């Protein structure tokens, strides 16, 4: 079990640790986190209690450094370090465990939410859609713009999803207008999964990545991307089966884990009505149909 | 953005521009069968693309074997459409390839968008103006060569014959749309107006008869009376 210390906790704030949220005090003796699980990517995210703008955070994995936060009061935010001096690292986390300064990692046995929404999502990738090679870890804020909405301006703080358009030509063969956008089989099948992602796992990773994004900072270029993977697959007739199995799965995990009164902004009717009823998946997304119909039939 | 009353003028300025109507391009008519189930039978459409300032009109005669053994035909008629106007366009010499292409169902917009994806500054555009390109087969000229196709054809006409010698394109798609709504409301009425006197005809290349400037009034104004004639008709006021 692996540990984020803090170094303090000088202005209030929401901190978020994947779907766990906790209110910390102006100054409260608050010194991190621990027991996080390895084995999974993890988030730690920050809402300022006295400026909720910018929702901002940190995706990171305890097996590639040690991290912790401490607050920048010129840059006003909580920054992630990676501390390269083992020995120092344990000494200090030792000390804040000892004194009990630390929250836990709130997992139930049972409990599988955070491996149902990252199965798929590893950092490598993460740090491919978030470019800043010098740190181990990635950061993510509600403002972030992606390369497909900078093309519709600083590139260096961009979120470069892969870019999905219905109408290009990538999407499009020359000859092939009327099967290829009524059936996005080619720009699924051969465009995106065999030429780009190369394997339905990268894929599913990015969307996990882009939904998460999307729930926890209110990032709107990552919810338009999370919509365009599922409806890709949804609006194609030739998909692997396993892939439609999985992405039922990964949907219902996502639906289930929603805040119920965030539905309005993090769900596209379009898109939702048109992937359950319309497209050629309508009949193949029946854990996901059900948990929309019961939980947010007004949507649909 | 969608082409209105706001911005008409726009439709006789320098930049080339076409409309595309589609209205008849997938033409049935509906039958009873042996058994008493009701079946389609397909006859000849055509593909309507004028440019309003010029009259230039290029009729794509779409003959029922385009059809053969397809399905959902209604939905393949717009794309098929698409396919024709994007062919049409590459045809063109690049000096005379339109800037702009308004298709008259908004159906349309995103078949032709994604036929003309290597077209990225030809702007694809839908309308506000309820026009009546549909009536173009009760011009006699024009339902004459759509029928009589044998295959696929493409036949070139001035709509507005040589009005222009005369009028400006506004004045000359006005009147065109005048008479096409009049056919498109009463076509029986409409060709009694234009055809009823003897002693004025259609000249061999030409779609319309040979009226003088006071005669074009005078059917201008039977036009008017014929719609309004069939307004109070329809609604008993």
């Amino acid at each position: 079990m692996n540990t984020v210390p803090f170094t303090s906790a000088p202005i209030e704030v929401t901190i978020g640790i994947d779907q766990y949220s906790f209110n910390v005090k102006e100054n409260q003796p608050f010194h991190g986190i621990k027991d996080i699980p390895i084995g999974h990517v993890h988030v730690i995210h920050f809402q300022h209690a006295d400026n909720s703008s910018m929702r901002y955070g940190y995706w990171f994995d305890c097996r590639m450094g040690n991290f912790y936060i401490q607050y920048d009061p010129k840059d006003g935010l909580y920054k992630m370090m990676e501390e390269r001096d083992g020995a120092k690292f344990e000494n200090i986390v030792h000390n804040f465990k000892e004194r009990q300064m630390m929250v836990s990692y709130p997992k139930i046995d049972e409990d599988d939410t955070w491996y149902n929404l990252t199965e798929f999502v590893q950092m490598d990738k993460i740090r491919k859609i978030v470019r800043k090679d010098e740190n181990q870890f990635s950061y993510v804020d509600s403002s972030m713009t992606t390369v497909q909405e900078n093309e519709l301006s600083d590139p260096a703080h961009s979120l470069n999803y892969t870019v999905i358009n219905f109408k290009s030509r990538e999407a499009i063969r020359p000859g092939h207008e009327m099967e290829d956008f009524l059936d996005k089989s080619y720009y699924l099948n051969t465009v995106m999964l065999q030429g780009i992602f190369k394997n339905s796992s990268n894929y599913f990773g990015e969307l996990q990545f882009a939904f998460l994004n999307a729930m926890f900072f209110g990032n709107y270029g990552s919810s338009l991307q999370w919509h365009a993977m599922i409806e890709l697959i949804c609006s194609s007739a030739t998909v692997p089966k396993h892939m439609l199995d999985k992405l039922d799965e990964i949907l219902y995990y996502q639906i289930k884990t929603l805040p119920e009164q965030y539905s309005d902004i993090l769900l596209n009717e379009r898109v939702w009505n048109i992937c359950l009823y319309s497209s050629f998946q309508k009949n193949s997304l029946h854990n996901t149909e059900k948990i929309m119909e019961n939980k947010y039939p007004e949507l649909l | 953005g969608a082409m209105n009353s706001s911005n008409y003028a726009e439709l006789f300025n320098n930049d080339i521009k076409l409309f595309v109507d589609d209205t008849n391009v997938y033409r049935v008519t509906v039958h009873k069968t042996f058994e008493g189930n009701v079946a389609t039978k397909a006859i000849n459409g055509c593909i309507f693309t004028l440019n309003p300032k010029t009259g230039h009109l290029f009729l794509k005669i779409i003959h029922t074997s385009v059809w053969a053994g397809q399905k959902r035909l209604s939905q393949l008629a717009k794309w098929k459409t698409a396919e024709e106007v994007s062919a049409l366009v590459r045809s063109l010499p690049k000096e005379e390839q339109p800037k702009q292409i308004i298709v008259t169902r908004k159906a349309m917009l995103d078949p032709l968008e994604v036929h003309m994806l290597d077209f990225p500054n030809i702007a694809i555009r839908p309308t506000e103006l309820r026009l009546p390109f549909s009536a173009a087969m009760s011009i006699d000229k024009l339902s004459d060569v759509v029928m009589k196709a044998t295959e696929p054809q493409m036949v070139l006409f001035n709509i507005y014959d040589d009005w222009l010698d005369r009028i400006s394109s506004y004045t000359a798609f006005s009147r065109l749309t005048l008479l096409l709504r009049a056919l498109k409301t009463n076509e029986e009425s409409a060709k009694m107006i234009l055809l009823s006197d003897p002693t004025i005809t259609i000249k061999s290349y030409h779609l319309w008869p040979s009226f003088t400037d006071e005669q074009w009034i005078t059917i201008e104004s039977q036009m008017r009376d014929l719609i309004l004639t069939e307004y109070g008709r329809k609604y008993n006021v």
